[PDB]
Parts: structure tokens; sequence; C-alpha cells
């Protein structure tokens, strides 16, 4: 209570130096946290591909796709793609799914993590949580929090990483080392398995005991929670999105001095990326294993007071982690630090979203744009996205039997992969037009929200209680369908573009991957030596992670 | 033990970007 108020004091106050730190921010965030903890505890360490291969991304991102945002002159993705290919439109409904993208992941799932956080902590239920995380989050804005989260950034990650560490170095402890976790985790399991509740009957050996194959990060690829051809394709896809389009991160990496220190800071964001995988996976699972009844239950009755949800809150591994295991008097420094960085994202994520929003669709509407009545329409789209966030909140505990990152990586999954398709054939092939890729990307959103809506509606539920959704619906993995409309929305805009030739070279110079370099008048459509070592350190660091998905594979 | 399956997977991987450095040459 002290160490929180005091940290709370000193923010408000306040209120690859920063390349570093957003990166990494934006890789492991509170959200993020919470949810590989969960995620963790419930299937295991195979959630662990997921930040393995979102490093692989960054680097792809870091070696490829920065130079390209730098060359052609374009720091958002939006205004490289007006360049491509040209026309309001396109961009308008870029725009208009990174908006519902948003809504979806990023404000939804930072509201869930702080409702988890508080629930299990000092507080009340998750209504009351979020309506104090507002309160917070506003009181952070209304200071300039955002103004000084630049300088903050590195701060937050630094002692989120010592306190990690020091939970790591708690964890075994309390478990009996290493050993505690190959030897006591496959053991874990509820003694209430009775379900008093006649409806949902005795429940079977499956559900509350767990997966026999919890330990290995490579699951069944037909039957399993968590495939693996689908984790190393699908992520790349996702990720992919996630990193080479969000306008804050080529911001933060494009902000570096030069070119050879922005690939340095992203071999730092990958030293920080092969870390969280030891402090988040394997903590949710020492959560697990100590706190067996009350982390994982399986019964609705107690699930519903231990949960508040009937799908079993897997994902309230991490904030019991933090309330019990730690040190009495720092617990509060946890909570206060995951709190505080929680803010910031969100925080930032709202202004994004307002800046997009304004930018884009008022601006195109509404050509006069009067500075008042504009800032009065983004204050007005503040408070809109937050009623609808926080309305979506129930849809958001259930998320797939209560795995949060697996509502994270399902939302995106459903709705990314035409947008990456979008953005690597314009990229890659020079014939795709506006209207070629614009008629694409409309049928793949459709496509896309005819697997989602329905499976939304229909429910989840768990393995005990399943939705009555039909098998092709739901079978099919939340992921896979994420390489179904790779190649579904990307082959709808390579077909529809290549009916003609719409655009000449003149227009694409030194825009298409194809021609870097021209040396040319575009048609205006609107370390000599560091670098060797530093490849070598990316072949390291590579190595090294390669070296770590083999010992866990 | 998982420390034989790293080692074979750092050695194939190595292998394997050995083999894409001839591409760029």
């Amino acid at each position: 209570i002290l160490v929180i108020a005091a940290y709370f004091l000193l923010v408000i106050g306040v209120g690859w130096w920063p390349v570093g730190a957003s990166l990494f921010a934006s890789n492991i965030g509170s959200g993020h946290f919470v949810g590989l903890a969960g995620t963790g505890a419930a299937s295991g360490l195979a959630v662990a591909g997921f930040e393995w291969n979102a490093l692989f991304v960054v680097l792809l991102l870091g070696w490829l796709f920065a130079p390209v945002y730098l060359t052609a002159g374009v720091i958002t993705m939006p205004q490289y793609l007006r360049k491509r290919f040209g026309g309001r439109r396109i961009r308008l409904y870029l725009s208009v799914l990174s908006l519902f993208l948003y809504i979806f992941t990023k404000i939804s799932v930072d509201m869930f993590s702080g409702a988890v956080f508080i629930q299990q902590a000092l507080g009340w239920n998750i209504y009351a949580s979020v309506i104090a995380l507002l309160g917070i989050t506003m009181i952070y804005t209304v200071t300039g929090g955002l103004a000084a989260l630049m300088y903050t950034d590195t701060v937050q990650t630094f002692v989120i990483l010592g306190g990690a560490c020091i939970l790591m170095g708690y964890a075994f402890h309390e478990v009996g080392g290493y050993s505690g976790l190959f030897d006591k985790y496959l053991g874990a399991a509820t003694s209430l398995t009775v379900s008093e509740d006649p409806a949902v009957g005795n429940i079977s050996s499956f559900c509350y005991r767990p997966r026999p194959d919890s330990y290995h990060l490579l699951r069944h690829p037909v039957t399993g929670d968590l495939p693996w051809p689908a984790l190393l394709l699908g992520l790349t896809i996702v990720s992919g999105w996630y990193w080479c389009s969000d306008q804050v991160i080529v911001q933060r990496c494009l902000a570096g001095k030069s070119l050879t220190h922005i690939k340095a800071g992203c071999i730092l964001c990958g030293y920080l990326k092969l870390t969280p995988m030891f402090l988040m996976v394997m903590p949710g699972m020492i959560s697990r294993i100590l706190y067996p009844d009350e982390v994982a239950c399986v019964v609705p009755e107690v699930c519903r007071r231990v949960c508040g949800t009937e799908v079993g809150c897997s994902n309230i591994a991490y904030p019991r982690l933090v309330v019990k295991l730690m040190p009495n008097g720092l617990r509060g420094l946890m909570l206060a630090v995951m709190l505080a960085a929680l803010m910031s994202s969100l925080a930032s994520i709202f202004n994004s979203s307002s800046t997009l929003f304004t930018m884009d669709i008022y601006t195109r509407l509404r050509p006069r744009a009067g500075d008042r009545e504009l800032l009065l329409v983004g204050r007005l789209w503040v408070v809109f996205i937050v009623v609808v966030s926080v309305a979506w909140l129930p849809v958001v505990q259930a998320a797939q039997g209560g795995q949060l990152f697996d509502y994270i990586q399902a939302v995106s999954s459903y709705l990314a992969p035409p947008v990456s398709a979008v953005f690597v054939l314009a990229l890659f092939v020079p014939r795709v037009n506006e209207q070629g890729a614009f008629w694409g990307l409309i049928g793949g959103l459709l496509m896309g929200l005819a697997r989602l809506i329905p499976e939304f509606s229909f429910g989840s539920g768990s393995c005990v209680q399943p939705s009555a959704c039909p098998a092709f619906l739901c079978g099919v993995h939340y992921l896979y369908f994420a390489i179904v409309l790779f190649f579904c929305s990307g082959l709808l805009t390579l077909t529809v573009s290549l009916c003609t030739a719409p655009i000449p070279r003149k227009h694409l110079h030194r825009l298409v991957f194809s021609l870097r370099h021209s040396k040319e008048e575009r048609e205006d459509l609107d370390d000599p030596s560091w670098a060797r070592v530093v490849n070598l350190n990316a072949l390291l660091m590579m190595a090294v992670a390669v070296f770590l998905w083999g010992f866990y594979a | 033990q998982p420390w034989m399956q790293g080692l074979i997977a750092v050695a194939v991987f190595l292998v394997l970007v050995a083999i894409a450095f001839a591409v760029n040459h």
C-alpha cells in the first residue's frame, strides 16, 4: 500500500533508449502478461511459441520492412498505401478496420486485464474494477502522462524486468526448484468434480486434469488446443500485421539515429523477447501447481464464485501469484507497476485511435473540420470507444474457455490476414490496383465476418458445455482460419487486380520492393563496417532462440 | 534429454542458414 501509493505519486508528479522500451512494452504488456500466464496455466508451455515466433517477426520487420518504410518516406502504413495505390477509399476502409481491431483487441483486453488484476486484490467485481481503471487512466491522461511516456517507458520496462526476475527466483523456490515444475505439474487437479448441478453432470477426467502433453511446445496438429502447424504460419501472419503495420511500432523503430542503430535496437528487443517465456509461462503453471483448486476450476457453481465466468478463469493465475507468492511488503510494487504499464498502454491506444479516426473518417466526411468541433468529435469518439469496449467485456471473459490470449489471437487471425495479404501483395507485386486491392479486401472482410459473427453469437463455452455450433464452423481452429483467409483475401486481390494493367512503372518508383532503388523522379500519386558485426549478433541471437525452441520442442 | 534436441535443432538450422548464405553470394 505504501509502495504503490508512492509509485503512483511519482508517476503523476512526473507527468535504443525509447525504441527498445516501446518495442518491449508493445511486445510484453500488462494484458500480454495476464493472458500469457493464463494460457500457460491452462494449456502449458505451448503458448511460448507466440513469443518465440513474434521474435522472428520482429527480426524480419527490422531487417526488411523498416527500410521499405524509410526509403519511401512514409512513417505510417495508411499513407504508404495512399502513395502506393491512391484514392481515399482504400485508406478509409483500412482505417475503419484498424479502428475495429483496436476496439476488439487492444482496449478490450487492456480493460479486462485490469479487471482480472483488481478482482483478485483490493476492489470489487469486473464492473467496479474497470470503472476504477478508467478513472486511473483518465487521471493519467489529463495530467499529460503520454507526453512523458517516452521517458518513462525505459524505467517501466527496467523495473518490470527486475520484478519479473525476482518473481522467477521466488516461484521455483516456493515449488522447490526447476525439478518441481517437471515433477509436480502434471498432477495438478482440483478436488471438486461433483457438479451438483444436475444439468452439467459428472465431468470426465479430460477437463479438470491437465492435458498429458502440457509440457511440449508442439501439440497435435488436428486435435489439440494449439497446433504447431497453425502456430508457425498463423503467428507469422498475425504478428506481421502486428509489428509491420502498427503506426506506433514503426514510428518507434524508425526513430533511431541510423539504420545500424535500428538493427541494434531490434537485437536488444530480441534479447528482451527471449526472457518473457521464463518470466510468464513458467510462473503461470507454477501458480497453477501452487493453487490447483482456486486457479483452474471446472464446476460452474464454484466457478462463478471464483471466476465470474463458467469457463474456468485460467487467466487469473498471475494476479493470484502476485498477491500471494510475493513478499508481503513488495507486492504493492508489482500491483502498482503492472497497472501503470497497463494505463500507459491504454492511453497510447486511446490517442492513436482518436487520431486515426479524426485523420481519416471525419476528415473525409466533413472537409471543413472546425478545430473546436473536431476536438469535440475526438472526445466523443473516446467516449464511444470506452462504452463499446466496456459493453464487450462479457464476451471477452469467455474468450473460448477463459484463455484471454486465445481471444486476442482469434480476433486478429479473423480480421488481420486480409490486411496482411493486401500489404504483402502491394509490397511484392506491382500489378495490384487501388480498386483491385479494395475489392479484394472488402471480400476478405466479409469472409472473416462470416466465421466471426456466427461463432461469437453461438458461443464457445468450455469442454464440459460446448456451444451448439456447426461442426465445420467451430471445429476449424481459431487460427487456421487465418491461414485460409490469407489465401482467400490475397487470391481475391490478386485476381481482381489482374483484370487489367492499372498502374505503369512510373507511379511505383522506390515504393515496390522489386524497384528498391531507381534514382529517378516519382510520379506523385498523392555503418559500412558495423553491418557485418550486427548481422553476426543477429545470427547468434536467432541461434539462441532456436536452441530454446529445440530444448522445449 | 531436451539438450540433445536443442543441439540438433541448432545444428540443423545453422546448416540451413549457411546454405541460404550462398543465395545472396
